[PDB]
RNA sequence: GAAAUUGUUGAAAGGGAAGGGCAUUUGAUCAGACAUGGUGUUUUGUA
RNA sequence: GAAUACUGCCAGCUGGGACUGAGGACUGCGACGUAAGUCAAGGAUGCUGGCAUAAUGGUUAUAUGCCGCCCGUCUUGAAAC
RNA sequence: CCCUGAAAAUGGAUGGCGCUCAAGCGUGUUACCUAUACUCUACCGUCAGGGUUGAUAUGAUGCCCUGACGAGUAGGCAGGCGUGGAGGUCAGUGACGAAGCCUAGACCGUAAGGUCGGGUCGAACGGCCUCUAGUGCAGAUCUUGGUGGUAGUAGCAAAUA
RNA sequence: UUGGCGGAAAGGCCUUGGGUGCUUGCUGGCGAAUUGCAAUGUCAUUUUGCGUGGGGAUAAAUCAUUUGUAUACGACUUAGA
């Protein structure tokens, strides 16, 4: 149902971890370059984790796209959702996580009404 | 709001493609292949089983008949790829496989809804092989030890190098 | 060098057998029991 | 008939690989009666099967199959390389593969 | 660098498959007689074989003809570069100097 | 918690050669099983069947007292207690069987195999 | 080609022959070599008597029963020269090695079976006459193996049996090629003959 | 009511470390695409 | 009096294998034909099959092949005893 | 070429194995293996040179065409991610559950990070344009607080019982 | 089913008689299809459990006590219906 795209191509699946996240608690993972002067990352010495560089940026053409071939927007109430009447080829909705379950309820009512793709259509759904 | 907007929004009419100059032309099919030929199946059903030639059809396909009596192979279509052309020839004279075409095979796939799991053939089909090979077999009947040949199953043995042997 | 058979008596004291049990005073002193029995015809299981 | 082969026999020697390094996307084969890369240009562009057998049933079988192609010939001995849609799992080093027929040429 | 005396073949060679103009400052590939006739059509160019013939036949345009022309950016030669060790003099059995004739065998190799 | 103590061949039984009889744990924890016992009679169980399902034991805080130490140095002297619970579970037969029934997918050859099978068997 | 192989080591050299051995191995094909007191090294006696006694020397100095094994069977020796062959460290190399069985004479059932030999590492066509070579069971003896004299005696055995055997087969072949001649000159043979049988 | 640290339960590996990088096997686990508009009324609530 | 070897040229013909299909109404350069028009001419199309489900794929654990020294710092030089 | 000349301390190193018309030495001819190198293609970014006000529809700091290039400590510059608080806006979210916390569950970005599902939770919080700073931690024998291995270990032995 | 040989890891080899299915040594008759143009198209062995109905036999070790040819504790050596 979306738009035609070409096939996705990422370069690289892998998340990139900050350099003994595994070996030390209190090193968390988030990516950090190392500024050390003799660290064998730093000089990227064979065998070692690969540092996150514009070489891997993905395709112009495909960035920002879900698998399903849509971009994310996120919405929060019924007039927010109005504003993607025209792009439902490109855009998909998606509830943010502090809506009220009766609040989602109407915005799911409406969003099948008008054809939008909801991304979560199973948040705080009782039964 | 969560997310504010964005500015611009991409176009959403799709575009036509550009006009292909791939043009399409039939095969240069290798010389080996003539109609009237033993060849081998090296894949499918009835692979390793020796076979007689008959036509080259429109879809990049031959027609092939076992003969149906000798070994049990029936009017059948197959691909040149998944084929070995052998020396044996059989003169083919005098058959009618102008009937044969790519319409004359067709499957009518059944409905996703409509599913069976207990479980024939059509007429038409039957009388078609029976009179063709009954004409053939008129001719294999000819050189010896050939109906034995075509009965047989071919297989690779030890020692045997396809590199160096010939068909 | 390797040892391929062994061939005992028929009959066994009571001191030599008491090498085979590590608590003899509760046991049923079932030593070489079925062995004996290889005896009993002249030289089927031991002259063999 | 005892024998129902239809294809030649090799052997999964190694990756592609120097001293230190390895490519695993790339294959060595060696088939059986081939001693010579002239003899092995006739064997290009056939399909090589890896047929292993796995405990868990997927979709009607125990056996699951590799499926691939050689590229070129390798070395002056008829050792091939041949790529698969994914690569051997480094411990087939030396199993048995199948190489078929198809698509022939003759 | 090896360097000796091109035939007629190897020029050919080159400027049909690597042959690339620097059109304002760019490295167009030629692909077509018209991108020629635009910038050297001031001296009596108009065809590919035009530049071929002021190339191999030293003529008075030679040095507007050669500068014309990106340098020709060739891979590793095919069949090898034939000896064992190259940085030594060609007749030390090396690959570098002037190889007068022989560089036809190794340019079509290298191209 | 086992290192630089004794052995003993009492372990044998439970095929280790370290092994001891913590006196003080054992009056503790059989105090729980006579609490647990007599919770499980009132609930109105058998008392016959009745096996330690659950037990686990996790740290408490400390308490802590001094030690002296050579040249006034003082060090750190406390106990380590335990919260000790458990849970009694009566002994159940078989518990079930016939799980999914394992739906299959089979490819259009695959049919045709099984069908030429079954007509050529019986 | 073959589910195991079984080498007949007599004349072969060790070096040689374990190359082409080990290759083997890491291929897949499993191997067993027989008769490893009849392998052969190129070399005077005395030359290779010294090089074990160096080797002997070679051991852990503060405890000698963690340094470097010196096995002294003839076979040991030559499964030394294989192990360090093949990349025996990795679970690849001792799965190698898990496939080759090295022997010392010519044992039970593999001696009802076929032997073969590599003509690229054999003693006659690899040695240029004149030099000189050694025997395994030879030097092995000399370093402390002591059991030359049992297989010698087994082989003395093995070899008397195993002559019936093929005078049996040869009397037996002999029936066959006899009968073979009668059939042939005959309408049968004249095709293979033509048809190149 | 987080982390260091610990207990129980569950899974997995373990021949003088463990941890990591590339690729894949195996196991576990996970999303989407499968209505499209349309021929069309073999139709019910007749549009 | 020829042949053949070696070297070089062909805007000579042809078989086999591998990877890539980027771009997206037309425009340009061409070629084939008297023309219509066609074409391998400024980037792939056509026919057919299976599945539509954890099948492909992602994540994670493990195994295998190869590689992989502990970080920060001073220093010409750090894994540094 | 080889041998004598040729003696040092843990056991030992043509890298190891091993290698005698060699797997050694001198020389020649090919074939073959492979680097983040060279040739070609795709994509990312940067730089440079160009086209495009015309109505309609968005972003003229927008879109598009072509070529070349991409290592890097100390250092310089630019574009961005995030935190506390301030002005403005979304008549934003929220006791039908905000914030916070856990999650080998999912999505997006090369990344800083952003979003959702699921469990706990009970009262406030966010998106965008700007303003402002006591704004981002692994190190400093850092400060305070808490917790480990060592480890049920050293040990609890003067003063007769 | 008859007997012989084989102890290096024998665990196999040879042999008697009869019965049995097949035999493409040679000549006949029928079936094959639809798995639809290929998708290993599944045919081997490794172990264990649970059921059958058919044979077969009804132990020991450790703790505890004891000994001292032993000993830090373990361990060893003893003894006890
Ligand atoms: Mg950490
Ligand atoms: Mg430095
Ligand atoms: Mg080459
Ligand atoms: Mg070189
Ligand atoms: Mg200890
Ligand atoms: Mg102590
Ligand atoms: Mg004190
Ligand atoms: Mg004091
Ligand atoms: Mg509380
Ligand atoms: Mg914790
Ligand atoms: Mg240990
Ligand atoms: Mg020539
Ligand atoms: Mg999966
Ligand atoms: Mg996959
Ligand atoms: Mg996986
Ligand atoms: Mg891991
Ligand atoms: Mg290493
Ligand atoms: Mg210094
Ligand atoms: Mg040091
Ligand atoms: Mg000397
Ligand atoms: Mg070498
Ligand atoms: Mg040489
Ligand atoms: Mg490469
Ligand atoms: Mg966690
Ligand atoms: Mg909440
Ligand atoms: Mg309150
Ligand atoms: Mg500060
Ligand atoms: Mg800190
Ligand atoms: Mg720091
Ligand atoms: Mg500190
Ligand atoms: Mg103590
Ligand atoms: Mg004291």
């Amino acid at each position: 149902a979306s738009l035609p795209h070409p096939k996705i191509v990422k370069k690289h699946t892998k998340k990139f971890k900050r350099h003994h996240s595994d070996r030390y608690h209190r090193v968390a993972e988030n990516w950090r370059k190392q500024k050390g002067i003799d660290s064998v990352v730093r000089r990227r010495f064979r065998g070692n984790i690969s540092q996150p560089k514009i070489g891997y940026g993905s395709n112009k053409k495909t960035k920002f796209l879900s698998p399903s071939g849509h971009k994310t927007f996120l919405v929060a109430n019924v007039k927010d959702l109005e504003t993607l009447t025209m792009h439902t080829k490109t855009y998909a909705a998606e509830i943010a996580h502090n809506i009220s379950a009766k609040n989602r309820v109407v915005i799911l009512a409406r969003a099948k009404a008008l054809g939008i793709k909801v991304t979560n259509p199973k948040g705080r759904l009782a039964l | 709001t969560a997310q504010q907007a964005p500015k611009w929004y991409p176009s959403e009419d799709v575009a036509a493609p550009k006009k292909t100059r791939k043009a399409v032309r039939p095969q240069k099919l290798r010389a080996s292949l003539v109609p009237g030929t033993v060849l081998i199946l090296l894949a499918g059903r009835f692979r390793g089983k020796r076979v007689v030639y008959l036509k080259h059809l429109e879809d990049n396909t031959l027609l092939v008949t076992g003969p149906f009596k000798v070994n049990g192979v029936p009017l059948r279509r197959v691909n040149a790829r998944y084929v070995i052309a052998t020396s044996t020839k059989v003169s083919v004279e005098g058959v009618n496989v102008e009937k044969f075409n790519v319409e004359y095979f067709a499957k009518e796939k059944l409905t996703k809804k409509e599913k069976k799991e207990a479980n024939e053939i059509k007429a038409e089909r039957v009388e078609d092989q029976k009179v063709v090979d009954k004409a053939l077999i008129a001719e294999i009947k000819k050189t010896p030890l050939l109906k034995q040949y075509l009965s047989a199953s071919f297989s690779l043995k030890n020692g045997d190098k396809p590199h160096m042997l010939k068909f | 060098l390797r040892s391929l058979t062994t061939v005992w008596a028929e009959h066994l004291s009571d001191e030599v057998k008491r090498r085979f049990y590590k608590n003899w005073y509760k046991s049923k002193k079932k030593a070489f029991t079925k062995y004996s029995a290889k005896y009993a015809q002249d030289g089927a299981g031991i002259e063999r | 008939a005892e024998s129902h082969r239809l294809y030649v026999k090799g052997k999964h020697l190694s990756y592609q690989r120097s001293k230190r390094v390895n490519n695993p996307n790339v294959s060595l084969i060696k088939i059986e009666g081939v001693a010579t890369p002239q003899d092995a240009q006739f064997y290009l562009g056939k399909r090589i099967a890896y047929v292993y057998r796995a405990s868990k049933e997927v979709r009607g079988s125990k056996i699951r199959v590799m499926w691939g192609k050689v590229t070129r010939t390798h070395g002056n001995s008829g050792v091939v390389r041949a790529t698969f849609r994914n690569n051997l799992p480094a411990k087939t080093f030396g199993a048995s593969v199948r190489i078929f027929l198809y698509p022939s040429n003759i | 660098v090896a360097y000796g005396y091109p035939s007629y073949s190897t020029i050919r060679q080159l400027v049909y498959k690597r042959g690339f103009g620097k059109i304002n400052k760019q490295r167009v590939p030629l692909s077509d007689n018209a991108i020629i006739e635009a910038n050297l059509g001031k001296y009596g160019i108009l065809s590919i074989d035009d530049l071929i013939h002021e190339i191999i036949t030293v003529g008075p345009h030679f040095k507007q003809a050669n500068n014309f022309l990106w340098p020709f950016k060739l891979s590793n030669p095919s069949g090898g570069w034939g000896v064992p060790r190259k940085f030594k003099h060609f007749i030390q059995g090396g690959s570098f100097g002037n190889r007068e004739e022989f560089i036809n065998k190794l340019v079509k190799s290298m191209n | 918690f086992n290192s630089s103590i004794g052995r003993t061949a009492q372990g044998k039984e439970f095929g280790v050669t370290k092994a001891r009889w913590p006196a003080k744990s054992v009056k503790f924890v059989q105090g729980l099983l006579q609490n647990a016992a007599a919770n499980a009679e009132a609930k109105g169980l058998d008392a016959t069947k009745l096996y330690v399902s659950h037990i686990q034991v996790n740290q408490a805080p400390k308490q802590r007292r001094r030690t002296y130490r050579a040249h006034g140095r003082i060090n750190k002297y406390e106990s380590s207690p335990s919260h000790i619970e458990l849970v009694v579970t009566e002994k159940e037969e078989a518990v079930a069987k016939a799980a999914e029934k394992k739906v299959v997918r089979l490819t259009s050859r695959q049919r045709g195999r099984i069908a030429a099978q079954k007509r050529i068997a019986a | 080609v073959e589910p195991v192989v079984v080498i007949d080591g007599k004349g072969h050299l060790v070096g040689r022959l374990a190359s082409v051995v080990a290759k083997q191995l890491l291929n897949g094909q499993k191997i067993v070599v027989v008769r490893a007191e009849e392998l052969n090294i190129s070399g005077e006696f005395f030359r290779n008597k010294l090089k074990y006694h160096d080797f002997l020397r070679k051991a852990t100095a503060f405890n000698k029963t963690r340094g470097p094994f010196h096995f002294r069977a003839p076979s040991r020796i030559f499964y030394k020269a294989l192990r360090g062959m093949v990349s025996h460290k990795t679970a690849r190399g001792k799965a190698a090695l898990e496939r080759l069985k090295v022997f010392e004479g010519i044992p039970p059932p593999y001696d009802k079976k076929k032997r073969v030999v590599v003509p690229q590492a054999l003693r006659v066509l690899r040695l240029k006459p004149g030099r000189k070579y050694t025997t395994l069971g030879k030097l092995s003896t000399s370093v402390g193996w002591k059991y030359e004299d049992v297989v010698a005696k087994l082989e003395a055995k093995r070899k008397v049996s195993s002559a019936e055997y093929y005078a049996k087969k040869r009397a037996f072949t002999k029936k066959v090629a006899s009968a073979n001649a009668t059939a042939a000159e005959s309408d049968v043979a004249k095709q293979l003959a033509a048809l190149g049988y």
